[PDB]
RNA sequence: GAAUCUCUUUGCCUUUUGGCUUAGAUCAAGUGUAGUAUCUGUUCUUUGUAACA
RNA sequence: GUAUGUCUAAAGUUAGCUCUUAUUUACUAACAAACUAG
């Protein structure tokens, strides 16, 4: 159901809190990246733990479907995969770019992929294990397929190329003469649709079928995500959208009329937003403040 | 259908491919320059300056 | 002291290293005196030879002479004729940046002409507009050899180094950037600590790293810009403002 | 085929000296034109090869000389004079120097006296404005306290050496404290013996301390947070003592 | 009709719209004219420039908007308008 | 009686065709794989009350 | 397949409607059964 009210206070770091993310299917524990300091985790209300090993702030914070470790993706050029439990060193990825969203494969631990600013990605064991070099540009965000066993990969360039389990050829390499770019996009949970932002203040919608070609007004154009990297959210079985702005500002969205629902005003733009996969009406969201605000 | 459609392909060609590939290329331009000020603001919100 | 005694012989003819640089490409382009078709693997270098101003000062040619232009390669520490050198083989004093008064704000200390700007490295020779005292000294990591070391440590060793090299205004090593600014007396002073620490190493004897001393890339002095916090802006306005009303006072009892 | 301009201090003290012209000798320092350069010696036997650096119409731009780059008038720096003119007209009367070299190019060709130089041009607005001059001028080891940031090193390396008869200096100037450091056993007498005494150098107040401790950079604080809080404290304790 | 009798005619319309509305020094030296000008007629000619442009602005746009003979984009449409107005 | 706002018409062209020559010249004779684009066929959906701080 | 164009930290600058799915058609390919470019 729709998110209305700002609910609770969470006041993480004083800082900018960049990556927001979920335990699947278990809405017990969220992340926090700061801008200055590590990583906090709050529940529901309390706090566990820091994780010390960085010195730059973190694009994005990603879980396996173990969900015992999840994967530091930040800016000194360093990716870290941290233990929920006790936070140990299971790898220290010393990489040549600065990595983006740094994201697991829904079957393995093992299986595991780094996204680059060098336009490359690399996939790894539990260690290189296999190149990626198609993107032209710098690689901004990554997904998978249902239960993985495929791969998404888009970048500053307008291309998405569908990369498989560890195959540098794309299956389909999605590109316009209009498309600014693809900075982010989630899957949508029956695990057949494929929204992602667009810097024409719009979240376009796909399919993932073979022939791939996109679906007409699913596209979500009311908002103000020109240069943020700003997130996306789907509730529970897919009944909405939630998706961030630079107005301080969330939005809210349908599916077959795909129309502005919540103009919320919560208190610098709002990037990372989420949902919960227990509570069916409620969504996590933080802006630049670290004060993260719940609707 | 086809033929139809075709030419009504055709008669929206209005500007040259050197014309379309400017159009193009200043679209590139807008992109990569809103996604330079993109992770400026990122760092610029982190402290790097 | 330097008065006293002579400039002593730095390096040999025979050695010195040639002129001809590393191989950065294929072949050797005798025009330029630089390499093409490539470009990996830095031109870059720590230089071999360092100052030691106690050591190898001393009265030359340019004494007798009576040329107030300094040496670059006594800076560099690369001078081979060393008592017989046109240049000066000493720091720069009081006394001799005073008889540099007349031209050191079209020239620099060594001869060098000083252009419109600066370049857009901010690392050259110099201009004539801004009477440039501070050098910024970057390119910490490579003089260190890529070491662990605290700041303040870091920042004892660019100010006993830099004492070196005359009279020191103020010097500010910059923990969050890796990098200090040697504000100096005098400009001469500046220009000579340029020339000096050009790409040299922080590295003191007394560490196990000084056989892989000329490893890495060395130290990056260059001339800095304004200080743009406030409290600079007006400790350099207002000495700016007394220096003025000093050429005020200089103007009255000229005309 | 203007002459140029050369003033009297960089000539020198001679009736009778010999240039040289080289015709379209070589660009100039503002503007990267071509130019007819004069390169001569101050003596006939100087070291030093003195040539012009900028064109005649960089100089009546400015109204500077060629070769030492001051005023034509007054024999100082451009952006001193801009300065004094701002003091006397209430005009931030700037010198509006180019960047680009097409615009270099351009804001040299112009028949224009840009910055101040139009003031000492003519020499009865030179005396008007120095007049209004005379109308502005009418209207063993050791620790030290409380230096302000205008206080540099040098000055505390030079009264310390005038009030004794002639050694380094550790001044960390973010926590506003000094220190000083030697080797020899009778210097530190003498530096007692010519004094918590006070070190005047223009009336503003150095405490001094005997520091037993062997103080290194890291002594006055070992990063940037730190020495704001000293120099914050320490200006407390200051007026403890007052 | 023509540029001086257009000319005319604004100035009348902008006579008309100050009635719908209602020294001199200078230096030895310089010989520069400084007149005293009053702030409230300052800034009311600058509020009146500013109000004749906004109308004349919203006015264009206003023929900006009307879309009504053959064409493929716009400015083809406005061309078609400028035969049709050559057709008499 | 003095004037504001909204329309209608006229006038200004307002995003309003910015060179030339031999119309500047000549026009598929397949397949398979793939990509892109479009049509058609097919299936689904429609609040009071009390206490405490 | 050329011309040609574009990207590339070593160095740190001071606080009717929604949909799955197949057939057809159109334009493209130095991709295949030793060599061909403005
Ligand atoms: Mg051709
Ligand atoms: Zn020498
Ligand atoms: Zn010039
Ligand atoms: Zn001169």
């Amino acid at each position: 159901y729709l998110p209305k009210k700002v609910i609770r206070n969470y006041p993480g770091h004083p800082e900018g809190t960049t990556a927001l993310k979920f335990l699947p299917k278990t809405g017990h524990l969220i992340l926090s990246g700061g801008n200055d300091h590590t990583i906090k985790i709050w529940d529901f209300y309390e706090c566990l733990r820091d994780f010390q090993g960085h010195n730059k702030p973190i694009k994005a914070l990603r879980f396996t479907e173990d969900c015992q470790s999840f994967l530091s993706s930040s800016f000194d050029r360093s990716v870290k995969i941290w233990d929920t439990e006790t936070g140990k060193v299971k790898t220290r990825l010393h990489l040549n770019s600065t990595p983006a969203d740094v994201e697991s494969r829904p079957t393995n631990p093992h299986e595991f992929i780094v996204g680059l600013s060098n336009s490359k990605i690399l996939h790894y064991d539990d260690g290189l294990v296999q190149t990626y070099d198609h993107h032209l540009s710098s690689i901004l965000a990554l997904k998978y397929f249902p239960d993985g066993s495929k791969f998404i990969s888009s970048s500053e360039d307008k291309t998405v190329r569908i990369w498989e389990n560890q195959i540098n050829v794309p299956i389909k390499q999605i590109s316009d003469t209009a498309q600014h770019s693809m900075p982010f996009l989630n899957v949508h949970p029956s695990q057949n649709y494929f929204c992602a932002q667009s810097m024409d203040n719009r979240i376009y919608s796909f399919s993932l079928k073979p022939k791939y070609k996109r679906h007409p007004k699913k596209i979500f154009k009311g908002h103000s995500s020109a240069g943020y990297g700003i997130s996306l959210a789907f509730s529970g079985d897919g009944r909405y959208i939630c998706s961030g702005d630079s107005k301080s500002r969330l939005f809210t969205w349908d599916w077959n009329t795909s129309r502005l629902l919540n103009n919320i005003k919560i208190p610098k733009p709002i990037t990372q937003v989420d949902w919960h996969p227990q509570e069916t009406s409620k969504v996590i969201c933080s802006g630049a403040a670290g004060k993260i605000y719940v609707c | 259908k086809e033929m139809l459609a075709e030419a009504r392909a055709r008669l929206l060609n209005t500007q040259g491919k050197k014309a379309t590939r400017k159009i193009r290329e200043r679209m590139l331009e807008e992109s990569k320059r809103i996604a330079e000020l993109q992770k400026r603001r990122e760092l610029k919100q982190a402290g790097i300056n | 002291s330097w008065r006293d005694k002579s400039a002593k012989v730095q390096v040999k003819e025979s050695e010195l290293p040639s002129s001809i640089p590393a191989q950065t490409g294929l072949t050797f382009n005798i025009w330029y005196n630089k390499w093409s078709q490539g470009f990996a693997g830095n031109t870059r270098f720590v230089s071999p030879f360092a100052l030691q101003p106690q050591l190898h000062s001393g009265k030359t040619r340019g004494d007798n002479d009576g040329q107030l232009f300094f040496c670059l390669f006594f800076a560099k520490g690369m001078c081979c004729l060393g008592p017989k050198c046109e240049y000066l083989h000493h720091i720069p004093d009081e006394e001799d940046i005073g008889k540099l008064a007349l031209r050191t704000e079209v020239l620099d200390c060594f001869g060098r002409e000083k252009f419109a700007d600066y370049r857009e490295d901010m690392g050259g020779i110099g201009s004539f507009r801004k009477k440039n005292k501070t050098l910024y000294v970057g390119g910490i990591d490579g003089a260190l050899n890529s070491k662990h070391l605290k700041p303040a440590q870091i920042e004892s060793r660019i100010r006993f180094v830099f004492s070196r090299l005359g009279d020191i205004d103020r010097i500010r090593y910059v923990e969050s950037k890796n990098c200090g600014f040697v504000k100096f007396k005098y400009q001469a002073n500046a220009e000579f600590a340029k020339e000096a620490m050009s790409n040299q190493t922080l590295l003191l004897p007394s560490d196990k790293e000084w056989d892989d001393r000329r490893e890495g890339t060395g130290l990056l002095v260059k001339w800095a810009n304004e200080d743009p916090d406030p409290a600079a802006q007006k400790r350099l306005q207002e000495e700016l403002k007394l220096e003025s009303l000093n050429m005020m006072v200089h103007l009255i009892n000229n005309n | 085929e203007p002459p140029p301009n050369i003033c009297e201090q960089c000539l020198g003290d001679e009736a009778n000296i010999r240039m040289t012209k080289i015709p379209q000798g070589s660009e100039c320092k503002i503007c990267t034109l071509p130019f007819t350069l004069y390169h001569f010696k101050t003596s006939k036997r100087s070291n030093n090869i003195i040539k012009t650096l900028i064109c005649v119409r960089c100089a009546t731009q400015r109204n500077i000389c060629q070769c030492c780059m001051l005023d034509s008038r007054w024999h100082i720096p451009i952006q001193l004079r801009d300065h004094l003119i701002s003091l006397v007209n209430e005009e931030n009367v700037m010198t509006e120097e180019a960047k680009n070299d097409m615009m270099k190019r351009f804001l040299s060709l112009k028949n224009v006296k840009l910055g101040g130089a139009q003031i000492t041009s003519d020499p009865s607005e030179a005396d008007n404005i120095v007049d209004k001059l005379k109308n502005i001028l009418l209207r063993k080891s050791f620790f030290l306290y409380n230096i302000d940031a205008s206080i540099p090193e040098w000055k505390i390396t030079d009264t310390v050496s005038q009030l004794l008869g002639i050694l380094s200096l550790i001044v960390n100037h973010k926590a506003k404290c000094g220190g000083l450091r030697f080797q020899s056993s009778e210097l530190g007498e003498r530096f007692v013996s010519k004094i918590r005494g006070v070190l005047l150098i223009d009336r503003f107040r150095i405490f001094i301390i005997p520091w037993s401790s062997g103080f290194s950079a890291a002594s006055f604080g070992t990063n940037t947070a730190e020495n704001i809080k000293l120099s914050l404290s320490l200006n407390k304790l200051i007026q403890l003592e007052l | 009709i023509s540029y001086d009798q257009l000319a005319k005619l604004s100035y009348e319309k902008t006579l008309r719209n100050l009635a719908t509305q209602t020294k001199v020094q200078k230096d030895t030296k310089t010989g520069k004219i400084t007149i005293a000008d009053d702030d409230k007629l300052v800034n009311k000619l600058a509020v009146s420039l500013q109000s004749e442009s906004k109308k004349r602005y919203e006015a264009r746009k206003r023929q900006m908007q009307n879309a009504k003979e053959s064409f493929i984009n716009d400015k083809n449409k406005q061309f078609n308008e400028k035969l049709s107005r050559e057709s008499k």
